[PDB]
């Protein structure tokens, strides 16, 4: 409890008062002597390691507040408590080895009630550079095979906002110089022979890397009549683009008790058969003794 | 437990071959009731849990319960790298992304 | 008749609405309880069809993470309180169905503002889905699908309008089961197994509906052991 | 979906090396025959975890 | 290790049944009374090793899953030529091994099947099957055993 | 593991024998074509898409199964350097 | 019939003798090959009927701790071999049949020895029952029942004549039932079991005979959920 109001992180209230207007983004409450503040509230912002800080009111519209009560949680705390997990049944007995060592094992279950879903962002940036062998325009174009994979792009040049980036896609379209300095032979001939009148220019286009990337929820841009920014020499406008995604729990993820049991898992279970209690419940997690 | 003797049934044909062994294990008093063998056995915290895949049961009192699991953050190490071929440095010739 | 096969198994039920039911039968053979209120209490549990919210699409949203101004939830708690409704279609031919809701002024929409379809019936009346304030705008298409199991929305991932936004969703109606073998006496020999299941459910289908196509799925299935090889 | 069925072809009778973080003796480097897997996940043996 | 051990209990009415013939008959109906447990110090045999006689060695395990005999409670079973005490369980771990190397008198020859498995006691099982045996045999050996072993085990409760 | 690999370990006078001889084997089957084989007809070699291993699956998938069939034969020098890829090449089509 | 349906359960058989046989069958749907081959097996070792010698009554014997002279087993060892022995009974009309047999002098009585009983057949002729001395004499009555699974001596404690001991009853033709739940693979989904199950039988069913028994009870039991009452 002294963590979620000391850690600042969940938007509480100064003065006592009643609920005026109520936003997914504001909570104007209004104080009993006039006033009415308005109480921004940081929908999905980025943290510095990633993880969301996305507020959310616990106030219904026109509550007379108690001096010093939450008018909206932090981002783990479930109502004014420190909340960074969840609380599942725990079964503790060895199963066919998927708990070998230190491992664990999750009942299908969990995921089918969004339990431990969390709200990871990623920022994938890019620039413009100018170099001596002509300006990296930031165009909708690329070059040799394809407008199938053109549509996300949309706007010309950035990604359209609402658009999973599936790995491989085209985030933001840039265009270099090929050569050092130089033409080429071979590859003259050859242009020419389909249409000699060809861009001869290059795709170095920032690209989502091997991994992931989901729906994209951001993008800023730096172009020319920078307002009050610094971009970098070398640099003509930086754009930026905010992609976010939904970890559900998969295997490799490590869950942990705040005791110690540190464990990874190795096997989500189907309900239909994992340990259950005489009636109707079964157990979503499950681990070794071995380790006590 | 006490809904049971009430929602209408009793212990399973299953939830006293447990007992027994339970009983010679060391952790019932032999000879008292079922009913009141299951309590001793809830208070030391097992209950008889039934495995999920063959509708037998598990022979012995497995402890369960309520642990608060929290998920663990993922470092760039975590994620999974895979490479083929790719860049190379410009002095020392060796690999690199 | 008289004895033996008039000793066959008593079926009884019990049910209250579509929610609950218990289903006693009566005396049986030794250690059967087992064989039979398990095999069943799995295919209840994944393999009868349903229904659930699939895709989402909200008037004024681009993506999944975004903040309607006016309403007191997030895209991502409106979302997940959708997958909390149940509804009930009627026929077949429905495998899909849209529901629409328009909705404005300081009112806590309630699944009961879904305007009406024909052949289904939501029995989910009082969830809460949004809280508007004053001046909100919650304009909102909702898909439903039948379907069965448990199929991330990732997996799917279908569009409605580019605008549309896709939802994980289970489709078991089950919602719990387990069996309770009983030792029942009557007379010659008590070692009598008295089987009795018990299927809770969100109501778009019965318990007693369910447990026939539980024990109809393993009868199709105890058909595929017939021309060796 | 077709590749797959190629990538499932291209490692029959194949293996391929898994060296741990620190590896102490040649038992820290052993073969396997690969089997493909789903997920950003090796999913290793639990006799072998012994050696590495 | 569990699948293979033997249980011991009560001990109030003085037995060393070896011996006398009416140590028999007012014992066993002892067994039949809460006096005479079924793991029992009388030595040579508690009434338990008295009740249950298996004629082939499988017989000596439908008994365990007919509600009729613990895989720790001792017992008499005969198996190649030769009245054997032993639990049900270490006639079936006999077994595992004696599976994962056809070969049913050699699976005998490695195995102490007198005591509990520790971890000390299979490894030998292992360096003796690799020895004698051969070494791809005995590989299928040792997942013979991360079987078994990763299946009681999860029962065993 | 690998079939007879006992055997095979028990075919040489060094552990690291039976490794060059079905590597170097394993090259002579892919190089001079997929036909150098000292068996085929019914029981060898097989995949499972359809049969297909019949054609050109892991070399060495071969050398260790032809050197387990006592058929083939290796030696300090058994044969001379240079001729020995001449002749082989000449009895052997597939390119 | 081409994919998903004729993608239908391949059961492959393989039988050895009357005592060995390895059923194939797969593809099936996540869990389902667990989800059937324990039933048959909790079946196939508890109601399938058979026969065995559960009552045995010896000529001066009264009690079933002694040894008789001029013969080499015991009373505890010679109903043992006993327990080895595998006969047969055509009709329901038959529910008990006492086998008789009566040796002496230099002899090694086998279960081929007794009256060949009409309606009854041993399936265990070459049997080792003992082997006789001089002034060794030897008389007894066995009867043979038809139960289902194994029966304790204790648990029935037959009542013939006044001198009798029982037998444990041992009436699963079945010696074991094994069972394996591999993976397989089958194009998009990989997440299929391929069940497998082999069963030991001493002869008396054939282990495929066995199985058509085994799924036609744990069939003609799901008929059991039919009159709601």
């Amino acid at each position: 409890e002294r963590v979620v109001r000391d850690s600042l992180a969940a938007l509480y209230a100064e003065e006592d008062g009643e609920v005026a207007k109520v936003d997914g983004n504001r909570i104007v409450v209004r104080y009993e002597d006039g006033r009415l503040v308005e109480y921004p509230l940081r929908r999905f912002y980025r943290s510095n390691q990633g993880t969301a800080l996305d507020q959310r009111p616990r106030v219904v519209v026109g509550q007379r507040v108690r001096k010093g009560d939450l008018l909206a949680d932090g981002p783990a705390s479930e109502n004014g408590f420190l909340a960074l997990g969840q609380n599942v049944l725990v079964a503790i007995m060895p199963f066919d080895g998927y708990n070998f060592e230190d491992a664990i094992v999750i009942s299908e279950e969990l995921l089918k009630r969004d339990f431990y879903t969390s709200i990871h962002i990623e920022r994938y940036e890019i620039e413009a550079r100018d170099t001596k062998l002509g300006p990296e325009r930031i165009t909708r174009d690329i070059p040799h095979l394809s407008e199938a994979a053109l549509r996300d792009l949309d706007e010309e040049g950035v990604v359209r906002i609402g658009a999973e980036v599936k790995p491989g896609d085209i985030l933001v379209g840039r265009t270099s110089f090929k050569g050092e300095s130089e033409p080429t032979p071979e590859e003259r001939l050859l242009r020419s022979i389909f249409g000699e009148k060809a861009r001869d220019v290059k795709d170095t286009s920032l690209r989502v890397p091997p991994g992931e990337g989901g729906i994209v929820v951001r993008t800023v841009r730096l172009r020319r009549g920078d307002p009050g920014v610094e971009l970098k020499p070398g640099v003509r406008e930086v754009v930026r683009v905010y992609v976010a995604q939904k970890r559900k729990l998969q295997v490799g993820d490590k869950l942990a008790n705040r005791h110690g049991n540190k464990g990874v898992v190795a096997k989500i279970l189907p309900v239909e058969d994992m340990p259950h209690l005489p009636d109707g419940t079964p157990v979503d997690v499950i681990l070794n003794p071995l380790g006590v | 437990f006490g809904k049971r003797k009430g929602e209408g049934f009793g212990v399973d044909k299953r939830e006293v071959e447990v007992l027994r062994r339970a009983e010679k294990l060391g952790l019932v008093t032999p000879g008292k009731t079922p009913e009141e063998q299951l309590k001793e056995l809830f208070l030391q915290g097992k209950v008889v849990l039934y495995d999920g895949r063959t509708g037998e049961p598990i022979e012995g009192p497995i402890v369960v319960g309520q642990m608060f699991i929290m998920k663990l953050y993922h470092m760039v190490e975590d994620k999974m790298h895979a490479r083929s071929t790719g860049p190379y440095s410009l002095i020392t010739q060796q690999p690199l992304g | 008749m008289l004895d033996s096969k008039l000793k066959a198994p008593v079926f009884t039920v019990r049910t209250q609405g579509r929610e609950y039911g218990e289903f006693v039968l009566e005396p049986l053979e030794r250690g059967f309880g087992v064989t039979l209120g398990n095999p069943l209490r799995r295919i209840l549990l994944s393999s009868i069809p349903g229904t659930a919210v699939t895709s989402v699409y909200i008037e004024d949203v681009l993506h999944e993470f975004s903040t309607i101004p006016g309403v007191k939830e997030d895209v991502v708690e409106i979302i997940l309180n959708l997958k909390e409704l149940v509804v009930r279609f009627l026929n077949p031919s429905l495998q899909t169905v849209t529901l629409l809701l328009k909705a404005e002024g300081p009112k806590e929409v309630k699944a009961r503002d879904f305007l009406p379809v024909a052949d289904v019936e939501i029995m989910n009346p009082d969830l809460h889905i949004a809280t508007l304030e004053e001046g909100g705008r919650l304009n909102m298409e909702v898909r439903v699908d039948r379907g069965v199991g448990y199929v991330p929305a990732e997996k799917h991932g279908i569009k409605d309008r580019i605008n549309a936004i896709p939802v994980d969703a289970v489709f078991s109606p089950v919602r719990r089961v387990a069996f309770q073998v009983e030792d029942t006496r009557l007379g010659q020999r008590t070692d009598l197994d008295k089987l009795t299941l018990r299927i809770w459910t969100d109501g778009s289908v019965t318990p007693l509906e369910a447990l026939n196509q539980a024990v109809e799925i393993l009868r199709e299935h105890l058909t595929y052991f017939s021309n060796p090889q | 979906d077709e590749v797959w069925d190629a990538l499932e072809e291209v490692i029959h009778g194949k293996v391929v090396l898994l060296n741990r973080a620190p590896t102490l003796h040649r038992l820290g480097i052993q073969a396997f025959q690969p089997v493909l897997v789903e997920g950003q996940s090796i999913q290793l043996h639990p006799l072998v975890c012994e050696a590495f | 290790y569990y699948i293979t051990q033997v249980r011991k209990e009560k001990k109030g009415a003085g037995l060393e049944f070896a011996t006398p013939e009416e140590a028999l008959a007012a014992h066993e109906r002892g067994e039949v009374a809460l006096n005479a447990p079924i793991k029992v110090a009388g030595r040579e045999t508690s009434v338990g090793r008295l009740k249950y006689v298996f004629a082939n060695p499988d017989e000596a395990l439908l008994a365990v899953a007919h509600g009729i005999v613990d895989l720790q409670d001792v017992v008499t079973v005969r198996y190649m030529g030769k009245r054997l005490e032993t639990s049900p369980g270490r006639i079936l771990f006999a077994r595992i091994v004696a599976e994962a190397v056809e070969d049913e008198k050699v699976a005998w020859e490695l195995i102490q099947l007198d005591v509990p498995q520790e971890k000390n006691s299979l490894k030998d099982l292992v360096y003796q099957a690799f020895l004698r045996l051969g070494m791809e045999k005995t590989a299928r050996l040792l997942d013979a055993l991360k079987y078994y072993g990763f299946t009681f085990s999860t029962t065993s409760g | 593991a690998e079939p007879g690999i006992d055997k095979l370990f028990g075919m040489v006078d060094s552990k690291y024998r039976l490794t060059v001889v079905v590597a170097k084997r394993a090259q002579q089957l892919l190089r001079h074509g997929f036909k150098n084989t000292v068996l085929e007809p019914e029981e060898r070699p097989k995949m499972q898409t359809l049969e297909g291993l019949f054609d050109d699956p892991n070399a060495e998938t071969w050398a260790m199964k032809e050197l387990l069939t006592g058929r083939l034969v290796f030696g300090e020098n058994l044969v001379p350097e240079d001729r020995l890829q001449k002749e082989m090449e000449r009895i052997y089509p597939g390119e």
